[PDB]
């Protein structure tokens, strides 16, 4: 799956 | 209502939707993440 997008961070951003 | 009165979530995950127009998944189990609903199994 080629294709970078915006990159999904719940806890791995609040922490 | 219209997009506050859906359908249930699934079982300890979580769900968002960026600014891309795109849709992602959210496990805080692991906190691992993932682009669709695969089977369970190495991340």
């Amino acid at each position: 799956n080629t294709g970078a997008k915006q990159p999904p961070s719940y806890e791995d951003c609040i922490k | 209502v219209s997009l506050i009165n859906e359908g249930p979530l699934p079982p300890g995950w979580e769900i968002r939707y960026t600014a891309a127009g795109e849709r992602f998944f959210v496990d805080h189990n692991t906190r691992r993440t993932t682009f669709e609903d695969p089977r369970p199994g190495a991340p």
